[PDB]
């Protein structure tokens, strides 16, 4: 596989941005910080036992992010090896 | 050079004319800075919630891939 | 510009007496009087129906005949010098007047909706009864003005297509894809019109 | 925009496409190239008979002459016109009567130099332009009285209004004729501007470019002619017409302006005029500024059909077929008197 | 009340004869003639 | 019973069936003889076959009358306003379809004439093209008496 | 108790002759004075 | 060369977009020599080349804005802990899980001893960032802000006047300008601004 | 019972028969007018014969004065709102269509005659389209009687 | 007892009567009157020939006075709603008639006069043609006399 | 008895009275007196008798002031519903007409005048002319005494 | 259950988003279709490329049809009126839009496609612009999705 | 108890808000075209540049939808009247912003990318007076949020 | 207690401040742009301190959003009718004086960068103007903000 240097070096620079931001948002999510709080899938019926559910939710999220700073991963790799091919 | 009375009096006027509402008008406009500042911190919070809230607002794993996408949006449209 | 002149300003005085008039209601309170409801439903449906129709069929044939003739000029004065012209470009009054058909087949068929009530307290005439005015209103003005539309579109672009074909005999036969583009226009109008009335029913 | 295709053609219709039908006609490059490898002119006249404007110039005498062709197409121009006046209807009618305009203004300084001098008015008639023809009796019969004249133009001929920017008819003995006839076409295209901006719409889109540049040119060939004459600065000002491109202090640096270089100068600030004095030599053998003039002049009617609901169609056509005329007869004067050599200097069409 | 169910619809009824009507004159109105005739 | 207003919605599309028609005959026949008289000028011979315009405007304006007379023979005293509402649909219906369809025919017939009047080859061209409009008037002229006939 | 028609029929005839008022005094203020055989010798 | 850079931060002010710019600015920074010898015509990139620094400066000034604002891509960076408080309601105050189920946005208050332990240490307090109340904090806040900040460098602008005045020796200039003129400042502007403090 | 306001309608179905039929007239009147003034200069001897189109603007004013007469003669008290609604549809029928038929008359008669004095084989075809547009206002009166009489 | 309200539409009657009809009657003189103006320029000959379209006017002024007389002396405080109506039934019919008369009158006798100037023979057919504008004044006078004294 | 409001009718008719002959006369005074620049440069002697338009326009301003002043004196507070809308109807009837009034004298004399400095002799078909002008005013206002004291 | 009336404004809701977006469509098509006629005689070369403007025309012509259907599936006799009016907002959010989409569309597909005759290399750009300009359309179909589907 | 009727002005301020912006993006986008038209004949490598004003009217675009799809989230079936209303003044806050900045927008583009093709140097003068205009939409997308979100 | 529409007057004053001034902004930013798209083809070195018009405008807006922004933080659910109304004022003072202004800046900005193309000196008394146009606006604000803290 082929492309432009132009793009491939947009792609790394993409590619790294998200797994920054990303490692980010999955560490404060696991750390289940209050800030983030709307934007975790919770139920109403979890907020009657106690808060472990939605700790449980939040490293759901946290995961999540996780996993889409390892596709930034690749896709980091994947542009630098085009950038190195041009 | 030489003095005139009518033209120094409507120079001196002027400038003060123009001081007291330059001062005025200038007060009013610093708010431009809190005026673009809450939009700055406006156009984020609803760009964020109208992108990545999306992937982050999901409950199992493919959500990931979500993210993947919606965050590549969100990092274009920020940018932009 | 006198006419114009005059529809500007009748329009400026009726805006500003819905306007003048809606402040006063509010600031007095008489909410309970300008109730919409009420005009809404002592209108009677009847009326919308039938309005709804007469414009489903006229607002259609409008678009057809603006269409034809905005077409019809260019098409004869470009056939002065090129003969030809009369038996190609009609195409474009054609589907200028499928408007008029579509205006037809929706009015005929909005008009088989049609049934007296034997009632008059509103209770009575109910909502089946009241939707189907309404529906059959905005029925026939959604057909009717999409026609319009489609019309002059095709009327405007037929006329440009047989101009250009004056010039040069090989091009009309692809400049007609802006036509076919422009009656795709009034077919939605049709389609809409037709999911509008599907569920309906006087009696 | 003025929305025109909604009602354009309600009552300009047939006229549209009855003068896009002779735009059709004009000569194309290929008949232009046929027609420059004519030996004689009746080979001009056979070549010519296959085009569009065929048997017209065989009704006349077996010697033809330039003067004849030129007479010919000239007529057959006129006739074509009065057709199209005609059938107009009122705004389209006052349209090509701004177009006749400008053949009657002409025509008055052809009458007026005749009385100053004291010549038979009648007799210099058959020599106007049919275009700019007086129907008005009351610009007739003046009896070479230059205040008749000049109170028959104001009371009886639409050119009263332009002439209101002078005074009486001892202005017409007080200046060189050039002056007065400049002055009435400055008045003349500002107030032609004027009415196609009322008009609005598609019109003014299409026309204002024509007239921006015919101001414009104007105002370029106006400066460049002056420098060897007595024509003062302040004349020069007064006759620039205001509706060019040039007006924001352009039309004052040509005012100020003594040197082909100053006009250049100016012409720097306007690329799409800069690329013509460019590609303007002006030295022998190459092509002038006038020519490159006459060159975007017919770029601009040729490009004004890219427009359908309009008026500009109309001065597009009359323009493009006038050029054509003079390049009919231009090509006339290369076979009469075999100078092949220059022939290629007409100016294309379409 | 400054209005009743038949005034109503009798309003609506004449204002959507009063627009046709209007189209119809402005037309007519527009309606011109030539000042010259061909040879 | 039923209300005592309801024969005014009746009487209006009967007079808008007559007006709205009339009105559109009569552009059509100003714009098309118009035309008529423009092609005279120059050629004489041919204005018994140039009429043609003005005749379909007389068309488009029969269409008028006949769904006019038909809508005030309805025209009851103890009309429902059902049928009421009917005849007005009626009415707008031809009305507005007339208007429009005088409009077309008028402009098309002007056109065609002063076209004819260079280039005899257009005459065909001018009928064919006008018939299209004047169905129109039919097509107005049917839901019209659809309606009335409810 | 016919406030509604009265109200109606003064509004709406009145409307009509404000409007017929209005027009006929445009139309006569835009008269054309027609001495265009005058106008170019006294401007 | 600090104050532009400084109100840009004012009104851009956000850790993490400050970031981003101090990205590109230290990536033109450190490549300026390859820059400055491949040029090319792109007219807004190479002018941007050449803010290069500005934008340096701009992009710190918006990370350290960013942090005051306790914003980072519109949120909060929770380090210092929230000075506000939720439970002392509960204890001093009279809140409930009825309260909890009945009122879908509730309150809090500041008058019960026990909910506020004194202003955020560095910054606003996160909290803001998810209460809905947040605007009627942030823009009283950033608008008297954005005031004292705009006065304060107006005053700092007719200071300049004196040195210009003072070389020129211009007594007259300084005695019913100057003077005059900041006096007119200080009273109206700079009152409001004791006062808003 | 007769609401007290009826006469209202009956008394504007005369109103409207008598002022549009006489715009309309007045309208064909005038722009046929012009156009015999503007012919004569040129053409005297056709002046008698011109002076058709204006009759037949006449001819609906007196269309407008049948019906409006009509109306009022049946303007009683005591009318229906039955009858006063079917009394104002007569009225605006006549006015109205007497109203486009004379734009009609007008605008063709001012370019028949001018044609006229430049190609005297004219007349015939001005006559026949002068002819078509009146029968509008016949009908205009045919629709106005059948509703006043019902 | 009758609504007090019905004066005024007897009032409105006497209005309209007289300012439509001395509205036409204006646009009739000041036409014609410029019309006379340009005319006389050249042919001073003809000022007490050209003068009639004026007082052609003047008799629809006449008109109006006439109708809007008879208005208010039948005027009463007692007046029916019927008898008020049909008064501004009246007013209306001479009115808005006299008005398009107005028009016609001044109108034709402007393009009349300008040519009887450049051609005398015009002058019969310029009277003609006055005649028939007015008599549309008159048909107005007939209908509104009928309405005021039914 | 009467409403409180009532009063409000005989006040605009007063006003109007006043005013919209007061309009009419500013118009025609107005375009007499550009007529009257436009000749006086050319022709200052004629000037002293040039004048008489603005004169008669006057004449509709005292009109206008003599019917205002008479429904102010007849003003009341207890005044009759019936006789304050004769009032209104008297205001209007010399307002409007001295509007037309005022509007047939102001092109009058703008063309009239226009023309005299050319040809003297027009002098007398102008003067005639500006009579029948005013006595539309005069009818105005014999329309209005009749209302107001009735 | 809901009140009677309630449909109303979702069956406007419905034929809004239809007929404003046919408006927006019919404009768009209407313009570009009258540039790319007059483009093909100068450069036949290019017809299939500048066709594409009609085609975002005919997107913003599907971005209403959607709306419309959906309306018209959720519409029935008994809905609430708080879902009627947004029913009606989803209807005029797409088809205002559209209506603003389209005239954008129009003027740009002309200018740029009387720009490429010229110059080959603008196609691009116009691509773009086109492309932002439907985008306006697009963002109505999404607040329009959001209201109906809430 | 919140009436049913309330809720409609959140739908209309959700509309508003998103058809005025649409409007103003419309002819931001749509004279800038004209101007990118215009200039690319001349100066094509200025298309890229000379683009942005498109991409602003764009910006206004989304500040449109932003606001709009805010409100539409914010709905609810039984709205209170005060938010309701609030969500109306946010709507056409916006909307009206968005118009007025669009206009600018465009008006700024087409006559500057005009200036550029001439002279390169006033890019920079664009693109300040460019965004000084887009910073009216974002004044109006302040305001608007914040009476939302109130 | 207080009535529930109060809040709808309100908020029509926090949306007229901001949308009125920026309407007015907007005007100005406009024809101060194209005036400085103009000059600068001749004078390029002008562009920078000739902006000052565009800069000036945008301080309009500025005004127009702080009266909308107090307004907001003003509203609540409860108040009273008087304190909308006195909001409903502020807003309209300074928005629509704010509009005048803006048409003041913009013309005078338009005209002043011309005329200083030709002639440096204009600049200070561009200035001058521009000052007395804005301090319109400020004027605005000053009603603006008295009436809304009241």
């Amino acid at each position: 596989l082929c492309c432009g240097p132009k793009l491939a070096a947009c792609g790394i620079v993409l590619s790294a941005w998200g797994v920054i931001m990303l490692i980010m948002l999955g560490i404060f999510f696991n750390v289940h910080s209050a800030v983030l709080i709307e934007d975790v899938p919770f139920t109403e019926k979890d907020f009657e036992n106690g808060p472990q559910n939605i700790y449980n939710l939040y490293e759901q999220v946290s995961y999540n992010c996780f996993i889409a700073a390892g596709l930034y991963l690749l896709l980091g790799g994947f542009s630098f090896c085009q950038v190195r091919l041009n | 050079e030489v003095f005139d009375f009518g033209d120094t009096m409507v120079h001196q006027a002027i400038h003060t004319i123009e001081y007291c509402l330059g001062c005025i008008s200038n007060t009013a406009s610093y708010l431009r800075l809190w005026a673009l500042s809450l939009a700055h911190a406006q156009l984020s919070e609803v760009l964020w919630t109208m992108v990545i809230h999306i992937g982050l607002h999901v409950r199992s794993l493919a959500g990931g891939l979500g993210l993947f996408f919606i965050f590549a949006a969100f990092a274009t449209l920020t940018v932009a | 510009t006198g006419l114009e002149l005059l529809y500007l300003g009748i329009f400026v005085a009726f805006w500003a007496c819905m306007i003048v008039v809606g402040i006063c209601y509010t600031i007095f309170d008489l909410g309970f009087r300008f109730d919409v409801a009420w005009f809404l439903t002592e209108t009677s449906p009847f009326m919308w129906s039938n309005l709804g129709i007469g414009l489903a069929i006229s607002l259609s044939v409008v678009g057809a005949a603006w269409g034809i003739y905005i077409t019809g000029s260019s098409i004869i004065g470009g056939g002065v010098k090129a003969p030809r012209i009369k038996t190609k470009n009609l195409v474009s009054i054609i589907f200028c007047e499928a408007v008029a058909i579509y205006g037809i087949i929706m009015a005929i068929v909005i008009s088989n909706m049609a049934e007296p009530f034997s009632a008059t307290d509103p209770k009575a005439i109910g909502h089946r009864n009241y939707h189907a005015g309404y529906s059959m209103f905005g029925a026939g003005l959604t057909v009717g003005l999409s026609n319009l539309f489609c019309g002059v579109c095709v009327g405007i672009v037929g006329s440009g297509a047989a101009l250009a074909d004056a010039q040069n005999p090989s091009l009309f036969v692809k400049i007609l894809i802006v036509e076919i583009f422009g009656s795709a226009i009034g077919l939605f109008g049709v389609i809409v019109a037709i999911l509008q009335t599907s569920r309906v029913k006087m009696g | 925009s003025f929305f025109p295709e909604l009602y354009f053609n309600v009552d300009n219709g047939y006229l549209e496409g009855l003068v896009r039908g002779l735009k059709a006609g004009v000569l194309s490059q290929a008949d232009y190239l046929n027609l420059v490898q004519c030996e004689t002119l009746e080979d001009l006249k056979l070549h010519l008979q296959s085009t569009d404007y065929g048997n017209f110039l065989a009704n006349e005498a077996s010697p033809l002459t330039v003067s004849v062709i030129d007479d010919k197409l000239k007529e057959k121009m006129v006739v074509e016109f009065r057709h199209m006046r005609n059938h107009a209807y009122e705004p389209l009618a006052s349209f090509l009567d701004f177009i006749t305009y400008s053949y009657m203004i002409d025509n008055v300084i052809l009458l007026i130099t005749g009385t100053l001098h004291q010549r038979s008015i009648a007799e210099l008639v058959p020599k106007c332009h049919p275009l700019g023809s007086f129907e008005q009796m009351e610009a007739v019969n003046i009896a070479q009285t230059p205040a008749e004249l000049y109170n028959a133009i104001l009371v009886d001929t639409p050119l009263a209004a332009f002439f209101q920017d002078c005074i009486s008819e001892q202005d017409l003995d007080e200046m060189n004729i050039e002056i007065i006839r400049n002055t009435l076409y400055k008045a003349y295209l500002e107030s032609f501007y004027k009415f196609c901006t009322l008009l609005g719409g598609t019109t003014a889109d299409a026309m204002c470019p024509i007239l921006e540049f015919e101001a414009d040119r104007r105002a370029f060939i106006i400066t460049i002619n002056s420098f060897g004459t007595e024509l003062s600065k302040e004349d020069r000002a007064k006759l620039f017409p205001h509706c060019g491109r040039l007006y924001p202090e352009g039309l004052a640096q040509l005012a100020r302006a003594d040197d082909y270089e100053q006009v250049k100068n100016v012409a720097d600030y306007y690329p799409e005029y800069k690329l013509l004095f460019e590609g303007a030599g002006s030295n022998p053998g190459d092509k002038t500024l006038e020519d490159r003039f006459f060159e975007h002049e017919v770029k601009l009617n040729k490009l004004a059909f890219l427009n359908q609901f309009h008026f500009g169609v109309f001065y597009a056509f009359v323009k493009l077929k006038e050029q054509e005329c003079r390049n009919i007869v231009w090509i006339a004067e290369c076979i009469a008197q075999r100078h092949r050599a220059k022939i290629d200097n007409y100016i294309p069409i379409f | 009340g400054f209005f009743s169910p038949g005034i109503w619809m009798g309003l609506l009824t004449t204002l959507f004869m009063l627009f046709i009507f209007t189209y119809g004159l402005h037309m007519i109105l527009s309606l011109k003639t030539m000042d010259r005739f061909d040879d | 019973n039923n209300p005592e207003y309801s024969s005014f919605f009746g009487v209006m599309g009967a007079s808008s069936a007559m007006v709205f028609s009339a009105m559109g005959a009569a552009y059509g026949t100003a714009k098309s003889g118009t035309g008529i008289a423009a092609m005279s000028v120059m050629r004489p011979e041919l204005i018994m076959k140039s009429i043609i315009p003005v005749v379909m405007a007389g068309i488009i304006a029969i269409y008028g009358l006949v769904v006019a007379v038909l809508i005030a023979n309805s025209l009851t005293d103890g009309i429902t306003l059902y049928r009421s509402f009917l005849q007005l649909g009626a009415g707008l219906s031809v009305g507005l379809s007339g208007l429009a369809a005088g409009f077309a025919i008028g402009i098309v017939g002007d056109a065609g004439v002063r076209g004819t009047a260079q280039q005899p080859r257009l005459f065909v061209g001018m009928i064919l093209i006008l018939i299209f409009a004047e169905v129109l008037g039919l097509y107005g002229l049917i839901v019209a008496l659809i309606l009335s006939t409810k | 108790l016919e406030y509604s028609v009265v109200f109606n029929l003064v509004l709406w005839i009145m409307t009509g002759l404000a409007l017929a008022v209005i027009i006929t005094s445009y139309n006569i203020w835009n008269m054309d004075p027609g001495y265009d055989s005058i106008i170019y010798r006294m401007t | 060369v600090i104050t532009f850079p400084f109100l840009f931060a004012v009104m851009f002010g956000d850790f993490g977009h400050g970031i981003l710019m101090t990205l590109f600015a230290v990536w033109m920074v450190l490549r300026e020599s390859r820059i400055l010898s491949q040029k090319n015509e792109n007219e807004m990139f190479s002018m941007v080349f050449s803010g290069r620094y500005i934008i340096l400066l701009m992009g710190l000034f918006s990370i350290y804005t960013g942090l005051i604002y306790n914003d980072c891509f519109s949120k909060s960076l929770n380090i210092f802990g929230s000075s506000w408080s939720v439970r002392p309601m509960f204890t001093i105050g009279n809140w409930t899980e009825e309260t909890l189920l009945g009122s879908s946005v509730l309150q809090l208050n500041p008058a019960i001893p026990g909910v506020f332990g004194g202003p955020y240490p560095f910054g606003i307090d996160p909290i803001w960032n998810i209460a809905t109340n947040k605007l009627t904090f942030l823009n009283s806040f950033k608008m008297k802000m954005s005031v004292i900040l705009g006065i304060i460098h107006m005053l700092f602008g007719v200071s300049l006047s004196l040195f210009n005045h003072i070389y020129f020796k211009k007594p007259l200039n300084i005695y019913f300008g100057f003077i005059p003129e900041i006096i007119f400042m200080s009273s109206l502007f700079g009152y409001l601004v004791i006062l808003i403090f």
